[PDB]
RNA sequence: CCUCCGCAUAAGCCUGCGUCAGAUACUGACAAUUAACAGCCCAAUAUCUACAAUCAACCAACAAGUCAUUAUUACCCUCACUGUCAACCCAACACAGGCAUGCUCAUAAGGAAAGGUUAAAAAAAGUAAAAGGAACUCGGCAAAUCUUACCCC
RNA sequence: GCUACCUAAGAACAGCUAAAAGAGCACACCCGUCUAUGUAGCAAAAUAGUGGGAAGAUUUAUAGGUAGAGGCGACAAACCUA
RNA sequence: GCUAAACCUAGCCCCAAACCCCACCUUACUACCAGACAACCUUAGCCAAACCAUUUACAUAAAGUAUAGGCGAUA
């Protein structure tokens, strides 16, 4: 009889309560006998770096110069990454300079994005 | 003797007044549209 | 009359749009939209197949393209085959002559009181009572529980005779053993893939029961035929099979020689339970299959009269009724309907007890029948013990 | 170790804990991808510690020491996420020309409203997906009247807003 | 990570890796007596116990022996001046038993 | 409604199939026939009314053995599990059909008339005139559709041309191509007609709901109507 | 409502909690043809016996070790019957249930219409030992009743729930494996097979390397306590009629390769608060560290068979009533 | 002194007598229900599956019945997610009503008919009653007893 | 989600007499004969007693179906959210 | 002297001008499996005719004119 309360797995008969989740991404599948097969590749692997020797504390000293915000753009990235090599080889096949015709064949395809975060 | 005609059961609730059932037929689609036009906070049940 | 009504059969796809019929023009479909819209032509999607192999979403190749597909149909007999004609069908399939009653050679092993177990009656009564009443917390244990239990407890009671008979240390009781044996009868390729019950396996073969004179005498006996029922009825016809004679164990396995096939019909439901005749037929076929696998392993895949007949015993049971069988395979030349024929001694419908009362029946507050077995027949357990002791 | 979930023991109980300034987006833009990756976990550990402090302060019914540093950490993490997103977006635009990381399409739903349907990942093609085919992406003629009604409701709301704004402006001018 | 589309995994594909974790957890004082080796956390609702185990073992190098989770229902009984129910957020609670005693 | 007929099985089998009662309701959910509903749950036994159905890879007349004669909940007449070659099948048992009997099914129309033996299936042209038949087919190979109830027996009257005249149990005459098959003798359970229900509960068990309580006036149709027997129904 | 105690439990340090629930003190240690037969069973279940269906690791336990342990028990019973006459008449049970229901401690109802009322802490153990031997003559006490051992029973400072342990309300069963009418009422040995969820490899992956012995020990304590208590209550003793003689039992718990041996002596059914207020008795469980029967099986050969482990099994089977 | 009950599961509800502080079984804050129980399943293509249940044994049936695989091909390499609280739900209510199942068959569990006083009428429930015993009344309604025979439908 | 009927697959029916019973007495359970109270009531149909059935045409939990020019009905113009 | 009494702006009415991250059709707000199923078809009635039955409305001027109409209500 309650319509304004959110629909959660805590409401409904046993089948409903079992079937609905809470947003947790699936980790595997179910086989005969309701046995859960967990796939390792489906478990997110936290790629935590080595923080030893890292010099960047969470906060920044207040005695730090203030600089104008310059959001990175495609043009800026091209100028700072590709333009030098392009100029050199023009003075002296874009794959050599860096362009990749197709995202297929890459582990990290930019579009459609296939990596987390 | 009367008064307790509502014997709650979420299965019947959702199978009778649910979003899927309302969208199943054009009449229910228009019901949802009427609720949306009126501004109801609860379009379906 | 065709089975399956139209309303249940798969719906026919809707008629194609006339735009497709029109030759020179390319139809405009909602394929580019990636979803259905009722005002555009329905696309003709090319057949799709996932590029990679995916178990749990795998479709087998069509039957004819299976590597083992064969035009010649092999008729397989498995644990859940219920022959229509029963014992006659089994005898015809195995080229076997039936002898009512167990052989004197085995029956005499229990005549001497020394082989007799101490307190046979009391021990067997205790076994029955444990299997049928005391087994589980349930008030009335089901057959699926008290059939395997009764068989195992009887086997343990027999095994207790290791004191008297040290030779009983050369036998084991293997479970989940499966054997396979193929042979031809009247140009019919018949296979037996026997699984299920327990296999008592010895380190030594069983002695032959019948003498060569009796084996020759089997020539005159003629297989009882049955018309119009074919001998193949109730056997799984299979066009995708592998003709292989497998004894169920890798070469060099200790305890290789089958000594008993303990088959149990533990289905709770009567229809799901074999009839006594069908169970005896299953016993015949499994004993023949095990013996034939042994013969093929030993003397090779040659159709010939065995110079050393192979003996296999079997005990079929339903928890209350038992059937005892001793099968002597003395020929692998099965194709021909004439010649020396294998022979099986059978004792049928030997009921260990007439009935068991799990609760005391009370009439007018008077106990008419006490809890426990009624009509106990120690002769059946004597036959059981004789079979177990045979070869020791 | 679990000690990383709590502030320094010397800091425990201190009424105020002095903290630096939150990382700025411009400052972060100078840092390498590996440096940002490490700083993300540094800030994550700090954020976990500060959230633990907040919850424990609520449990003890006491004010959280220096509550502003939690906001500073959240701002720093947001700036780092924005910088990484900017770099990823620039690279995606350069290599593919797509301005959205997730495929999608403008589609008309069953209610006649134009939505940006964001595509989901499937193993079978759409023409075979049963649930997708159940989902409807077209509005039948009976929805046009409700589309008009919603349009007119929006127009009425907008007209009321504008007329009220003009009334208020005129009252202000008369008052001053 | 949360509020992000997980790249669909097909059989034989690469391992799913998350570089900048989005899950932030709280170490909370238990409200009831707990075993000495048990730690209580409040977790994002989208985090599995496997995710929490890897999170703790990778970011904090905490040897985790066992993890259990439960979804605590936040009260919806409270009402504002407009008689509209105020929903206390539901939250996931994780009990983590440390390893090596 | 979502009514889907339970008659979806496509492969013939001997196993009792799990039926689903209708209660007289059409697929739309509305009552189409009154007085049907409830009763003991039943399982359907697929009857092979095409008695001459030579087994796959086989042809010509063949014999079969009657394993047993069994009560059928779905039929007034009892059935028989008849097995031949390497197949079994349910058929409609005739009056004096016992287990172990041999039943012949032939397609041969000999010049003379076959010696009719109860239970066997022969083309109508092969039967002597005046024999009692049952499970008659409208067309050659269509399958038995007439004279299938308990104790019902049609009569073979005439064999003019390549046709046969059959007196149906309702006494109507029927012309069928003589190639169509029909079993000899009368259907089993001949005493079904003399079955006393005894109690309204037994009707409810059988699945017949009570008649409507509304009172109906009897019109002109009610009176006893004596009519000439209808003309022959031809299928040639 | 009662806590369902699982002998084979994934709960960490469950052995100490079970010791508390049982008033049990754990003590390290204990109070040729056979080798050929054991190797024959191992090779029969690993190499010789042809399998029609491919065997998956998740069912390897059930389809390999369980038949292997059954074969070991049966064949060893047959072979040692000459040297142990009582073992001849014993009853061998496969996966027969063993139920024990008891009360241990009290609790104040925390919430609800019954808040503040004292309620007993009921426990039920429902075990299914893979094999077990039941006799009609009780075994001899391993140590005299009232055996004072300095070791102190572990104490639980929190609720039993915190150890993953959940309450239910179902039939309270006290069952030794056969009904009370069965003459073979005393216990001789229980052969337990650990389930796949408790694999040594899985524990090592889960960082529970310390918990292998804990799993074995908890399974032993729970199962043997349930069995001995069921035997005692079949004999008529209970909390207010505490046992007048020790009730002894033995167990071997195996993962398929590693075996551990346990001896349990029930000296106390007075576990309730009322009967335990001034009870000096306490049950005892002797246990041994898990040892591998064999190192590896390569095709037709078993490498490094442990004659000492085989002799431990043989000695347990050779134990006889006095 | 009462015990209709009670304890659990299901269904339903959704934090709804746990701690602290304020008020005057309320408000605010804090905490909590941890999976083994239960839900959440199953690779294809063919191919099997006559013989109820009822202690299943006799008997006895009719209304004719909940329970079964094989053949080949694929496939292990990996214990997630969700319910778990309460004095509770449907009846506008702390409603004498409705409410499936397992055990307890009177309980070990759960509860309090009397706010205090007096002991008027009338009213309700109950108990007892001299002699009589339907004379009451439309009628033996009610109550008390255990009680024959004849008629309509 | 009440109710009329139906569909799927479930569940309940102590004890006694009799014997395979739309059998008898009688719990649970279903119903509601008669009386009293109540009549803005505990209750928009209840309570107490009394009473009919209680192994069947029985009762009942779950999900589904039939929709108003209609449905369903052992016809009471019944019932289809007081 | 208590209940209380009042209050001015929250907004609204009529016109003009001007055209207006993730989840979610399965039990919606549910990461992740072979679909096939697809929309279009006269408004009626109240009411008036004092009933009702044909019938009864849905820039200016020509003009309420020509016409229609149980030639009447009215159109
Ligand atoms: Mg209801
Ligand atoms: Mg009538
Ligand atoms: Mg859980
Ligand atoms: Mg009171
Ligand atoms: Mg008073
Ligand atoms: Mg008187
Ligand atoms: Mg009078
Ligand atoms: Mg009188
Ligand atoms: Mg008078
Ligand atoms: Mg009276
Ligand atoms: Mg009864
Ligand atoms: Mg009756
Ligand atoms: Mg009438
Ligand atoms: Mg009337
Ligand atoms: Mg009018
Ligand atoms: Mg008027």
């Amino acid at each position: 009889a309650d319509r304004m309360s959110k629909w959660t797995s805590k409401r409904g008969p046993r089948s409903f309560r079992g079937r609905k989740g809470r947003g947790a991404k699936g980790i595997g599948f179910l086989t005969s006998g309701w046995r859960f097969v967990q796939i390792k590749e489906m478990v997110p692997e936290f790629v935590v770096p080595d923080l030893t020797g890292f010099k960047l504390k969470p906060y920044v000293s207040y005695l730090a110069p203030e600089s104008e915000e310059t959001p990175l753009t495609a043009a800026q990235l091209f100028s700072e990454a590709v333009a030098p090599a392009i100029e050199k080889d023009f003075k002296d096949n874009l794959e050599k300079y860096g362009f990749e015709p197709t995202q297929e064949g890459k582990l990290f395809q930019l579009y459609p994005r296939n990596f987390l975060r | 003797a009367r008064g307790n005609e509502y014997q709650p059961s979420n299965i019947k609730r959702k199978n009778k007044h649910g979003w899927v059932r309302r969208l199943s037929t054009p009449a229910g689609v228009q019901v949802i549209l009427r609720r949306m036009l009126k501004g109801r906070k609860s379009l379906s049940h | 009359y065709e089975w399956g009504v139209r309303s249940t059969r798969k719906s026919e796809p809707p008629p194609l749009d006339r735009v497709y019929e029109i030759p020179g023009l390319e139809p405009i479909t909602f394929a580019g939209k990636m979803h259905f819209v009722p005002w555009l032509a329905r696309p003709i999607f090319p057949p799709w197949d996932r590029g990679y192999k995916d178990p749990r979403f795998y479709r087998s190749p069509p039957l004819h393209e299976h590597p083992l597909y064969k035009d010649q149909a092999c008729y397989i007999f498995h644990h859940r085959c219920r022959l229509l004609e029963g014992v006659k069908q089994a005898l015809w399939l195995t080229k076997t002559k039936l002898i009512e009653g167990l052989p004197e050679k085995v029956l005499s092993l229990v005549d001497d009181p020394r082989n007799h177990i101490e307190n046979q009656d009391e021990c067997v009564l205790n076994v029955i009572s444990h299997a049928r009443l005391w087994q589980t917390t349930e008030e009335i244990p089901k057959r699926e529980t008290y059939c395997p239990v009764i068989v195992d407890n009887l086997i343990q009671l027999c095994k207790s005779q290791i004191l008297k008979h040290p030779s009983l240390a050369r036998r084991i009781c293997v479970q989940n053993s499966t054997f396979s044996a193929t042979w031809n009868r009247e140009s019919l390729l018949l296979q037996v893939r026997g699984s299920g019950g327990a296999r008592l396996s010895t380190k030594d073969p069983l002695p032959t029961i019948a003498s060569r004179e009796e084996i020759e005498a089997t020539k005159n006996h003629v297989l009882e035929t049955f018309y119009p029922i074919s001998p193949i009825i109730d056997l799984h016809e299979c066009n995708i099979y592998d003709v292989k004679n497998d004894t169920g164990f890798q070469e060099g396995y200790p305890y290789p020689y089958p000594h008993t096939l303990y088959l149990l019909d533990k289905a709770n439901l009567r229809p799901h339970r074999l009839q006594p005749d069908q169970l005896r037929a299953k016993m015949i076929l499994f004993a023949f299959g095990s013996a034939l696998a042994q013969a093929r392993l030993l003397y090779g895949n040659d159709a010939k009269v065995l110079e050393q007949p192979v003996v296999v015993q079997s005990v079929g049971t339903d928890g209350r009724v038992f059937h005892f069988l001793v099968f002597q395979l003395n020929t692998t030349d099965l194709d021909c309907n004439e010649g020396v024929k294998n022979l099986a001694w059978v004792d049928s419908d030997q009921l260990l007890y007439q009935h068991f009362w799990c609760l005391p029946v009370i009439k007018k507050r008077v106990v008419v029948e006490p809890v426990g077995p009624v009509g106990f027949k120690p002769e059946t357990f004597r036959k059981f013990l004789a079979l177990y002791l045979h070869g020791a | 170790g679990l000690e990383e979930f709590f502030d320094d023991p010397k800091n425990w109980g201190q009424e105020k804990v002095k903290s630096g300034a939150a990382w700025t987006c411009q400052q972060l833009r100078n840092k390498s991808n590996e440096d940002l990756h490490k700083l993300w976990y540094v800030l994550l550990k700090e954020r976990n510690m500060l959230l633990t402090l907040e919850q424990e302060a609520k449990r003890q019914r006491l004010p959280m020491p220096s509550p502003e540093r939690l906001d500073k950490v959240v701002d720093s993490m947001d700036a780092l996420d924005k910088v990484v997103q900017e770099r990823e977006d620039a690279l995606r635009l350069l290599q593919t020309g797509q301005e959205r990381a997730r495929p999608g399409a403008w589609r008309r739903d069953i209610f006649g409203r134009i939505i940006w349907h964001k595509f989901k990942q499937w193993v079978i093609p759409w023409h075979l997906n049963k649930r997708y085919n159940r989902k409807r992406f077209f509005a039948l003629p009976y929805v046009d009247h409700f589309l008009r009604l919603e349009r007119e409701k929006r127009a009425r709301i907008k007209a009321r807003k504008e007329n009220l704004e003009r009334k208020k402006a005129k009252i202000l001018l008369k008052k001053f | 990570a949360r509020n992000v589309v997980y790249p669909l995994y097909r059989l034989g594909g690469p391992q799913l890796r998350v570089f900048r974790t989005n899950f932030f957890i709280q170490l909370v004082r238990p409200g009831v007596a707990q075993p000495e080796d048990t730690v209580q956390f409040r977790i994002p609702m989208e985090m599995t116990r496997v995710d929490l185990r890897n999170y703790l073992e990778g970011i904090y190098n905490v040897p985790v022996a066992a993890v259990r989770t439960r979804v605590q229902h936040g009260s919806n009984k409270r009402r504002d001046h407009r008689n509209v129910r105020i929903k206390k957020p539901d939250y996931k609670v994780a009990y983590v038993q440390l390893a090596h005693g | 409604a979502n009514f889907v007929s339970w008659k979806s099985r496509t492969k013939y089998t001997i196993t009792p199939v799990k039926m689903r009662k209708s209660g007289g309701r059409d697929h739309t959910g509305r009552i189409r026939v009154h007085g049907i509903g409830g009763g003991h749950k039943q399982r359907y036994r697929m009857i092979d009314f095409l008695r001459f159905r030579p087994e796959e890879t086989k042809s010509g007349p063949f014999e079969e053995k009657v394993i047993q004669v069994r009560y059928d909940p779905c039929r007034s007449a009892d059935i028989a599990l008849v097995a031949g070659g390497s197949r079994k099948r349910w058929i409609i048992a005739t009056e004096n059909m016992q287990a172990g009997d041999t039943i012949l099914n032939s397609n041969h129309i000999g010049r003379m008339a076959v010696a009719a033996r109860e239970g066997d299936a022969h083309p109508l042209g092969a039967l002597p005139v005046g024999t009692l038949i049952n499970n008659v087919e409208s067309e050659p190979g269509r399958g038995a559709q007439y004279i299938r109830a308990a104790g019902t027996c049609g009569v073979l009257l005439r064999k003019v041309n390549g046709t046969a005249i059959i007196q149906l149990p309702s006494k109507r005459q029927m012309q069928v191509l003589e190639t169509c098959v029909a079993t000899v003798g009368r259907v089993s359970n001949v005493d079904h007609n003399k079955r006393v229900i005894g109690k309204a509960g037994r009707n409810r068990w059988l699945g017949k709901r009570p008649n409507s309580g509304r009172w109906h006036r009897k019109g002109g149709w009610a009176g006893r109507k004596i009519r000439p027997l209808p003309p022959m129904k031809s299928y040639v | 409502m009662k806590y369902m105690v699982y002998p084979q439990t994934f709960a960490l340090n469950a052995d100490r909690w079970y010791q508390y629930f049982t008033k049990t003190v754990f003590l390290s240690g204990l109070p040729a043809a056979l080798r050929a037969v054991a190797c024959d069973c191992l090779l029969q279940e690993h190499f010789y016996l042809r399998r029609r269906r491919r065997v998956h690791r998740y069912e390897e336990s059930e389809v390999i070790s369980l038949p292997f342990l059954d074969q070991l028990v049966s064949t060893l019973v047959g072979l040692l019957s000459p040297h142990n006459p009582a073992l001849a008449a014993a009853a061998l049970d496969y996966r027969c249930p063993v139920h024990f229901y008891w009360v241990r401690g009290e609790e104040i109802i925390p919430r609800g219409h019954r808040r503040g009322r004292i309620d007993d802490l009921r426990y039920q153990i429902d075990d299914k030992p893979n094999n077990q031997i039941r006799i009609s003559k009780q075994l001899a006490e391993f140590v005299p009743l009232d055996y004072s051992v300095p070791i102190e029973i572990p104490t639980i400072k929190c609720k039993p729930d915190k150890l993953p342990l959940f309450k239910r309300q179902y039939e309270n069963h006290i069952f030794v494996g056969s009904k009370t009418a069965d003459p073979c009422c005393y216990g001789h040995t229980q052969f337990h097979l650990l389930p796949d969820k408790l694999r040594r490899e899985r524990l090592l992956r889960q960082n529970c390397a310390d918990q292998i012995e804990v799993v074995f020990r908890a399974n032993a304590i729970a199962s043997l306590f349930a069995w001995t208590g069921a035997q005692a209550m079949y004999q008529g003793f209970w909390s207010e009629a505490d046992v007048t003689r020790p009730f002894v039992s033995q167990a071997v718990i195996t993962d398929g390769k590693y075996f551990s041996f346990f001896c349990y002596q029930l000296n106390t059914l007075a576990l309730t608060t009322q009967a335990d207020q001034n009870n000096p008795r306490k049950n005892i469980c002797w246990g041994t560290q898990s040892k591998p029967l064999y190192e590896t099986i390569e095709d037709n050969d078993v490498k490094g068979f442990n004659d000492d482990v085989l002799l431990q099994i043989v000695h347990f089977l050779l134990n006889r009533p006095k």
